[PDB]
């Protein structure tokens, strides 16, 4: 679900109403299970 | 007597200056409004 990865904090889950506010993105993460 | 900067959730007035970090006393959903002004403001009725 919606993450905001920033320099100076972890990681906010991220909500609506403020990525709007703050001019950011509303979008999440990706992980693939990748085989060595 | 005096407020500078309001959060936007906890209405808690806060107050500061460069550097001091955009955060609140808690929260740390870094918004904030600037509080209204001293001056008065007048208007007209119609
Ligand atoms: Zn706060």
């Amino acid at each position: 679900k919606p993450m905001v990865n920033e320099s100076d904090g972890v990681t906010h889950a991220l909500y609506p109403q403020e990525a709007r506010l703050r001019n950011l993105t509303y979008s999440s993460g990706l992980f693939v299970d990748v085989k060595k | 007597a005096t407020l500078k900067y309001i959060c936007a959730e906890c209405s808690s007035k806060l107050s500061l200056s460069r550097t001091d970090a955009v955060r609140c006393k808690d929260c740390g959903h870094r918004i904030l409004l600037k509080a209204r002004t001293k001056r008065l403001v007048q208007f007209e009725a119609r």
